[PDB]
C-alpha cells in the first residue's frame, strides 16, 4: 500500500521544534494522514504547546529474533510531563497523535518494519463472550511497552486472531531499510464518543512488527535501535478537579 | 524564557563600555623599582646613578 520511493539516501535535515522539544527529522516529506483527517477540535480548555509538544518514549533494540512490539495511546504517554498530568486531573480528554517512528541503519543492513496503528486494538484472548480479560496493569505496559510472540499477542494473528497480511487495512507505512528511515503517522481521535476518559479507554495502538528479517553485513552492529516519538495534537480536557496533587 | 533554537544568539548589546580596550588598560601598574642614594662615602655599586631599561 505504501509504494513510495522518496529518494533513497539523505537530502534535507529539517528539525521540528515544537515548544520545548527539537527533532531534526530525516527530511520532512512523506507522511500518512490516517483516513485523510487531521486532528481537529471538538465542534473546553485547549493547552496547545503546554500539552502539544514532542515526547520520546524508550528506545528498543530490533534483533534477528525480534517478533515485534506494541504500545497503547494515550497509555504510553501517561508518564509525560504536562500530558501525563492533564490525563489524571481531568475526567475527560480527547487527543490526536503524531507518531513519528525513526529507525537508522547503514547502506549495509537489510529488513522491513511495518508500523501499524490499530484503532481500538484489543489484544489476543479468544473469549468473545468475556473480552478485556487481562488485568488493567498488563493491558497497560506504559512507556516500556509490550512485545509480540512467535497477555499473549501472536504476530501472524496481529495479536488479535486475524491474519497479519490483512493488517494493511489500518493506517500504516513500511520503514524499508533500503529506502525510508522515518515513519510519520498522524492519527486523529477515534472512539465511539465525542470525548471520553483517557485513563480507562485506549484509542489507538501502535504495533511495529517485522515484515522482513534483519541481516547485517558480515560483522557489524548486532542490533539496530528503533525510536518512537509521539505528540499530542489539538487536545482539550474538562474540567479541573481538586487539582488533587499526588 | 527556555529556548535553544539556533538563531544568531538572541538579543542585541547590553552595555559593555568598561570592558573595552582603552578601559581595559586605563589602569597604570607598577613596572619597576629603582634604587638610588646620596652617599658621602665612595660606594661604587650604588654610586648615585641607577639605570633601568624601559620594559614591561
Amino acid at each position: 500500500s505504501p509504494n513510495i520511493e522518496a529518494c533513497g539516501y539523505s537530502d534535507r535535515v529539517l528539525q521540528l521544534t515544537l515548544g520545548n522539544s527539537t527533532i531534526t527529522t530525516q527530511e520532512a516529506a512523506n507522511s500518512v494522514v490516517a483516513y485523510g483527517r487531521w486532528p481537529e477540535y471538538l465542534r473546553p480548555t485547549e493547552p496547545d504547546v503546554a500539552a502539544c509538544r514532542f515526547y520520546t518514549l524508550d528506545t528498543v533494540s530490533w534483533t534477528k529474533e525480534s517478533r515485534g512490539w506494541w504500545w497503547k495511546l494515550p497509555d504510553a504517554l501517561r508518564d509525560m510531563g504536562l500530558f501525563g498530568q492533564n490525563m489524571y486531573y481531568h475526567y475527560l480528554g480527547r487527543s490526536g497523535y503524531t507518531v513519528h517512528v525513526q529507525c537508522n541503519a547503514s547502506k549495509f543492513h537489510q529488513g522491513a518494519l511495518g508500523v501499524f496503528a490499530v484503532p481500538e486494538m484489543c489484544l489476543a484472548g479468544d473469549s468473545n463472550t468475556t473480552t478485556m480479560h487481562t488485568s488493567y496493569q498488563n493491558a497497560n505496559p506504559g512507556e516500556k511497552g509490550g512485545t509480540f510472540t512467535g497477555f499473549c499477542p501472536v504476530d501472524y494473528l496481529l495479536g488479535n486472531g486475524t491474519l497479519l497480511g490483512n493488517a494493511f487495512v489500518f493506517p500504516h507505512q513500511i520503514i524499508n531499510l533500503r529506502t525510508n528511515n522515518c515513519a510519520t503517522l498522524v492519527l486523529p481521535y477515534v472512539n465511539s464518543l465525542s470525548i471520553d476518559s483517557m485513563v480507562k479507554h485506549n484509542n489507538w495502538g501502535i504495533a511495529i512488527l517485522p515484515l522482513a528479517p534483519l541481516n547485517f553485513a558480515s560483522e557489524s552492529s548486532p542490533e539496530i535501535p528503533i525510536t518512537l516519538t509521539i505528540a499530542p495534537m489539538c487536545c482539550e480536557f474538562n474540567g479541573l478537579r481538586n487539582i488533587t496533587l499526588p | 524564557p527556555s529556548d535553544t533554537v539556533q538563531t544568531r544568539h538572541v538579543v542585541q548589546h547590553r552595555s559593555r563600555s568598561e570592558s573595552s580596550i582603552e578601559s581595559f588598560f586605563a589602569r597604570g601598574a607598577c613596572v619597576t623599582i629603582m634604587t638610588v642614594d646620596n652617599p658621602a662615602s665612595t660606594t661604587n655599586k650604588d654610586k648615585l646613578f641607577a639605570v633601568w631599561k624601559i620594559t614591561y
